[PDB]
């Protein structure tokens, strides 16, 4: 118990040094030399498509890169790509397990993959000679459901799971390249950065870090959150990331001053948040809640521009196009919007 | 940076009395729900008993009922456990837990192996 | 003039109400369920109902007498025994519906389908025109009536066919609504443990307050002679009669939940 | 024209032929109960859903599933068991369920307590309201012979044990022992106790006496989802 | 016993790690995020809307 004790204290020093040099560079609040700038209070938008024919509740979706088509998720058992201009479906996929809970499109629009508590991802092939959608490869590895995943080309995809661990596959071989083991609960979101080169992930232990791909080690922590965290998003040039929780609240970290710099909150809000992002430019921030709305904040002087209302059951999953042009949105309701 | 600290303990006689105390930082602590776990030698977590937000609504398990009391201090941001008349089986560590969500009546994970929102916990050892 | 206006009145809800009903139902096209086809034959008929016969029953109220052609005289009472004997058989359709799905919860997903939905929407109109046949043909007169103020079947002097009617198209739908939501009554007594009694007391009243009156009407008339009954009494039962079609829409919409969401969506 | 044959080929081509087996699936889905299975690893109900197979899908890949039908009725059952120790997060998938089944050992006084906060959780969880749950008292022939033993008491786990008398609404079995009859009723007491306190009129509770070498089991839960399924289509129809 | 030693080792020479980084003034940072955010304005339709005649949806 010794060697223990002298670890935990060794622990409690180096804890205690990393907060001093934190607490040197605090010379400056965003909130007091963004003062001057002028508000953005005058946001409004309607919905004006509905896309209709799921049977049970939505977990996930996402958008191409085209920024037209995009798929989503449902747990009575199917995958259906939608087109956003003329609302016709053109695939449906149905699942081996119903119990799914993640998707995602590849960049290139050749595959999707697919995913959840049956702890396998799923890829298929949209575009064989045959012309019909086949099973082309199956993940297995994980000691846990499936919480996420992304594709970083067509040949190797990052994934998380509730294990407490993230991966890097080979598609081809099926094989795992490289696990990310730090930390302490279950983890159900990661984002890529927009080079590729490293990523950031949340899980259940209120902290969030940061993974080198190639590396595969971390090298930053950060806990400014007090619950559960479940939603994570980067900014548009790389800099900077923000987090939502279960506690209420939302906030913004800074790569390179390690350190926490905004929080979104108000007095009249108790539900958690499901979902965060970004618009092209930066200025805006959107979010999901329990209460079944989604309020847009100003990220750069911490008010609420509007909100957005229409969903009668919880918001689960929200996106904006590649180009910034609308905003989707789906709910447990079975249906899903697109906005602006 | 959530953290909890128990402090108290020690050895003690058989009939003897002892308090517990617990430090709680990092969060708003008059919102979240507490409760105090065990775990004897040999054994695993085992509930011990609870209290509510505003101090009300306290609850205890069989094997301590009429001995052991539990008490909060919003103003402080402390809880307490008052044990008198302990026996040779109460030997065990106790540690200082809250449920995870701020303001639920659920405390699903509370005695989970590995669970986040606990301390490191304090030794209680009765003996002749 | 105090009853002139109450035609008036009537005619306004009685078109309003129905085509706000099928227009939802119509945009709404996912809405359309195997129960909710009912409702809407049974508003879209009564919108009908509204334009195609009771104008001419304005007209005839001011002028005292039939201005228009013979031609119109059939047609018009044609419509209106059709659409009156479909609306009064729809309801019971719709007892039987509930009936089935409250008392064999279980097993009613595969015992009625949508192909039986539909064969009993053919057999509502089957039955309604089987039912004015004898008025098409020559076999039965249709004339003017004074205090009516509308073309319709001679009743007094065709003592056959005004039993056969009110017999064959009024009866056998209320003995049906009665025995069924007499069934369901004891059951939601039972598991209760007093809405149950309310909701079936107005949807049973709301039938026989608006087609009470005229039934006995008829049967006074064809038994003892047109003299046996005064004419505002049978011009207050006969304009009763349509006020039936301004329950129709309200408690077979408004009152359901779904429904009523989705028009307050568009209307606000 | 090459738009308008695109638009045409689209239009006609995909999105029909993909609502129209929408359509066919829709009735399947709406005609299918689905079901989840809880309980401790000491309790017995691997051995319950086997003996209810035998009655009458395979492998198991993070869920196992079980297949069963009584009067031409299908059934779906889940049970969770390749995941880890906490359950706060993938439980809220079963929102949607008809029902929860729930196994405890009655036998076991040690374990009892955990097993009635598990319930408690379960019942005031805010996505898991308005869900009904079947209980099963599993064991009750282990109860029958340690309550006749008298090694073990039961006022040492739960001292009101003492004060508490048997309901008049008992009804023993022909050749039962008035005392395990007490102990077998303030078993299910305690469960009804919390069930009954926060409960509203949106849900209920049904406890059950059953044993390893059982047969029923695949009717009550019929007879219960009868019921459940009664009162919400009451509950449509403005009769509740 | 080994166990926890072993974690407790594993979570220490992460502080190792942890502890040497760079860091910078949060003036910086947050003069970073504003001059961005400034920059591309004009390339967010979202921020500022569309007129109806480029707007794909309606
Ligand atoms: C015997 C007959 C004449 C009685 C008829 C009573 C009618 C007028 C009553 C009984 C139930 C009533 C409905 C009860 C509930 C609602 C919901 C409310 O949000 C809008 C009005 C609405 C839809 C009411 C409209 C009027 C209504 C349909």
């Amino acid at each position: 118990q010794s060697e223990l004790d002298q670890l935990r204290q060794e622990a409690e020093q180096l804890k205690n040094q990393i907060r001093d040099a934190r607490k040197a560079c605090a010379d400056a609040t965003l909130s007091q030399i963004t003062n001057n700038i002028d508000p953005v209070g005058r946001i409004q938008m309607r919905t004006r498509r509905t896309l209709r024919g799921h049977l049970a509740k939505i977990y996930a979706m996402h958008w191409g890169t085209d920024s037209r088509l995009l798929v989503s998720a449902s747990q009575d058992g199917k995958l259906i790509i939608w087109d956003s201009y003329t609302t016709n479906k053109v695939h449906a996929i149905p699942l081996r397990s119903s119990w799914v809970m993640t998707c995602a499109y590849a960049p290139s629009g050749n595959y999707v993959a697919c995913g959840g508590l049956d702890n396998i991802c799923s890829i298929y092939n949209l575009k064989t000679r045959e012309g019909n959608v086949r099973v082309s490869r199956e993940l297995a590895g994980h000691t846990g459901y499936l919480s996420c995943c992304r594709f970083l080309d067509d040949n190797q995809i990052v994934t998380s799971s509730g294990d407490t661990t993230c991966a890097l596959w080979d598609i081809e071989t099926g094989q795992q390249t490289t696990t990310f083991t730090g930390h302490t609960g279950d983890v159900m979101s990661l984002s890529l950065a927009p080079d590729t080169r490293l990523f950031v992930s949340g899980a259940c232990d209120a902290s969030a870090k940061l993974w080198d791909v190639r590396e595969g080690m971390c090298r930053q922590t950060f806990t400014g959150h007090e619950s559960d965290i479940n939603a994570i998003c980067f900014f548009p040039n790389g800099n900077a990331f923000a987090t939502g929780s279960d506690d209420a609240t939302c906030r913004l970290f800074d790569l390179r001053a390690d350190q926490e710099l905004m929080t979104y909150s108000h007095d009249n809000i108790i539900c958690g948040i499901t979902s965060v992002s970004f618009s092209k430019s930066g200025r805006l921030l959107l979010a999901g809640y329990d209460d079944f709305n989604c309020n847009v904040w100003d990220a750069l002087k911490a008010d609420r521009a509007g909100v957005l209302a229409g969903h009668d059951n919880r918001v689960s999953c929200l996106g904006v196009t590649d180009d910034g042009m609308a905003v989707a949105t789906g709910s447990w309701d079975s249906f899903l919007k697109i906005w602006n | 940076q959530v953290q909890l600290q128990e402090s108290g303990g020690g050895l003690v006689q058989p009939g003897g009395s002892l308090r517990l105390s617990c430090a709680a930082s990092g969060f708003t602590f008059s919102n979240y729900k507490m409760n105090w776990v065990r775990q004897a030698p040999g054994k695993g977590l085992e509930w011990v008993s609870d209290i509510s937000q505003s101090g009300a609504s306290i609850s205890y398990t069989g094997s301590v009922k009429g001995r052991f009391t539990i008490s909060r201090d919003n103003a402080k941001n402390t809880l307490y456990l008052q044990m008198n008349s302990l026996k040779p089986e109460d030997t065990a560590v106790y540690y200082c837990a809250r449920c995870p969500a701020p303001f639920t009546r659920d405390c699903f994970d509370v005695t989970s192996t590995t669970y986040a929102y606990r301390g490191q916990g304090t030794q209680v050892t009765v003996s002749s | 003039i105090t009853q002139f206006i109450a035609i008036i009145v009537i005619t306004i809800f009685v078109c309003l109400g129905n085509l706000v009903i099928v227009v939802t139902l119509y945009k709404k096209s996912y809405l359309l369920t195997l129960s909710n086809k009912f409702v809407f034959s049974l508003t879209l008929s009564n919108f009908l109902l509204s334009v195609l016969v009771l104008p001419f029953v304005v007209t005839s109220s001011i002028r005292r007498e039939w201005i228009f052609g013979v031609v119109w005289c059939n047609f018009s009472a044609l419509l209106y025994l059709l659409i009156s004997s479909a609306s009064m058989l729809t309801l019971g359709v719709i007892a039987i519906d509930r009936y089935y799905a409250v008392l064999y919860p279980m097993v009613y997903p595969m015992k009625i389908t949508g192909n039986r939905a539909v064969m009993a929407l053919v057999y509502i109109w089957l039955h309604s025109l089987i039912g004015c046949l004898p008025p098409l043909f020559g076999w039965s007169s249709v004339e003017f009536d004074e205090f009516k103020w509308m073309c319709v079947a001679a009743w007094h002097r065709e003592p056959g066919y005004t039993a056969f009617w009110q017999i064959w198209c009024a009866l056998f739908p209320f003995l049906v609504m009665l025995v069924c939501y007499g069934f369901i009554f004891r059951v939601a007594r039972v598991k209760a443990r007093c809405k149950a009694l309310i909701t079936i007391l107005v949807v049973l009243g709301a039938f026989m307050v608006t087609w009470g009156p005229y039934m006995v009407v008829i049967a006074s008339e064809a038994l003892w002679g047109k003299s046996s009954v005064s004419p505002s009494l049978e011009t207050w039962a006969t304009w009763l009669s349509f006020a039936s079609a301004v329950c129709h829409p309200l408690i077979y919409g408004l009152w359901n939940k779904t429904v009523r969401k989705e028009l307050l969506g568009m209307c606000f | 024209t090459e738009d308008q044959r695109n638009e045409e080929k689209a239009q006609r081509e995909a999105n029909k032929k993909i609502e129209k087996q929408l359509q066919k699936d829709k009735q399947v889905y709406r005609a299918t109960h689905r079901l989840l299975l809880l309980g401790a690893d000491n309790s017995g109900k691997s051995t319950i859903v086997k003996q209810m197979r035998i009655l009458h899908s395979g492998g198991t890949s993070g869920i196992f599933e079980t297949k069963f039908q009584v009067d031409k009725v299908n059934f779906h059952m889940f049970d969770v068991g390749g995941q880890r120790d906490e359950r706060r997060k993938w439980i809220q998938c079963f929102n949607d369920v008809t029902a929860i089944i729930f196994v405890v050992d009655s036998s076991d006084y040690n374990r009892l307590q955990e097993a009635l906060n598990l319930f408690k959780s379960i019942w005031n969880n805010r996505w898991l309201r308005t869900i009904s749950v079947i209980l099963f008292l599993n064991k009750q022939d282990l109860l029958a012979e340690k309550v006749l033993a008298g090694k073990s008491k039961i006022e040492d786990y739960f001292p009101e044990f003492a004060r508490y008398t048997t309901p008049e609404d008992a009804t023993p079995e022909p050749g039962e022992d008035p005392r395990v009859t007490r102990a077998k009723y303030f078993i299910r007491d305690e469960f009804l106790r919390i069930s009954t306190a926060s409960g509203d009129g949106r849900h209920y509770c049904y406890p059950h006496f059953t044993c390893a070498v059982d047969t029923e089991n695949a009717r009550r839960i019929f007879n219960d989802c009868r019921d459940i399924i009664q009162r919400m289509h009451l509950r449509q129809y403005e009769l509740l | 016993n080994t166990a926890s030693i072993a974690q407790a080792r594993k979570l220490v020479e992460q502080l190792k790690m942890e502890a040497n980084i760079d860091r910078i003034k949060v003036s910086k940072a947050a003069a970073d995020l504003m001059a961005y955010c400034e920059a591309h304005a004009k390339e967010d339709p979202l921020l500022t809307p569309v007129p109806a005649s480029e707007n794909p949806f309606r």
